């Protein structure tokens, strides 16, 4: 039982690490999409004229 | 992988395809013609476009195809806020609607 | 989303997050155990200590 | 009905449609407009949100 | 194209569609981020116990 508990704890740590990496990936993608949107807004304001 | 055992994982399906060659695809209906070539004496034109009346117009006795084309184009363009159709005149006497 | 000033797009945007949360609830409920004995899925019979 | 587990029967709705006309009229009353039907109930849980 | 009137009148519509798509994707990514945060918190508590 002690070995099984040890395996569970050691797995849990690296699981936390993997989840954090996923968070970072999402952050980067959203950061780029923001600038895409800003440029589109400028083009539309230009084209109304 | 978010678990300590085989088979415990979640997935991300897809984000977006944001290349400028495949963003905001759309279609517009176009290709209108009239084939109008009336001449000689003047006339009054009536009728409805897309369920909206456009009033009446009048041309002089010495009318020509170019004379009537521009009058009808003006009458159509007067109500772009409701019909949503843009009309362009043509030299021969036809019209193009987009 | 029960107000009257919203539109279809906003309701879809809210429904997306509702769906993600429901899936998370289901996964947590189905993947919980103590020493290989599943607890919260309705198979916990009488146990004697 | 937006209230859980509430029973509405045929007698719970009583619409006295009246005043059929108004030309030397509008005096008189009736019910009309049907009474009710027996549509089946709809069940719900967390998954079907 | 903007050098004529029709170019502008159709640029308005194409830009509207692009903005709609961008906003929907941003909403999806935000939902994913929230789910990952919840997962991390649950993992921490379980490991400690």
């Amino acid at each position: 039982i002690s070995e099984r508990f040890g395996t569970q704890i050691r797995g849990t740590d690296v699981a936390i690490r993997n989840a954090n990496d996923g968070i970072s990936l999402a952050q980067v993608a959203e950061g780029s999409l923001t600038e895409i949107g800003n440029n589109l807004q400028r083009v539309r304001e230009l084209s109304v004229q | 992988q978010v678990g300590a055992n085989a088979g415990q994982a979640i997935a991300i399906d897809k984000t977006i395809d944001a290349k400028a060659g495949s963003l905001g695809t759309s279609t517009f209906a176009t290709g209108a013609t009239a084939a109008l070539a009336a001449s000689t004496d003047g006339a009054r034109f009536s009728g409805t476009v897309m369920g909206v009346d456009i009033g009446t117009v009048e041309v002089k006795a010495g009318a020509t195809t170019a004379d009537a084309s521009k009058a009808v184009a003006t009458a159509i363009n007067a109500k772009i806020g409701e019909a949503g159709i843009y009309a362009e005149a043509n030299s021969d006497g036809t019209l193009k609607l987009s | 989303a029960s107000n009257a000033t919203n539109s279809a797009s906003d309701r879809k945007a809210l429904q997306a997050e509702v769906t993600q949360l429901v899936s998370e609830i289901d996964r947590v409920a189905k993947q919980s155990d103590f020493n290989g004995t599943k607890l919260l899925d309705g198979t916990f019979s009488s146990q004697l200590f | 009905s937006v209230k859980e587990g509430k029973a509405v029967a045929t007698a719970d709705i009583a619409l006295m449609r009246s005043d059929y006309d108004a030309t030397a009229k509008t005096w008189g009353t009736a019910a009309a407009a049907g009474a009710y039907t027996a549509g089946t109930n709809t069940s719900a849980n967390v998954q079907k949100l | 194209d903007v050098s004529t009137v029709l170019g502008a009148q159709q640029a308005l519509e194409v830009v509207d569609k692009a903005l709609g798509a961008i906003n929907s994707t941003r909403a999806d990514l935000g939902a994913i981020q929230n789910r990952f945060t919840s997962v991390v918190a649950n993992l921490q508590t379980s490991s400690e116990n």
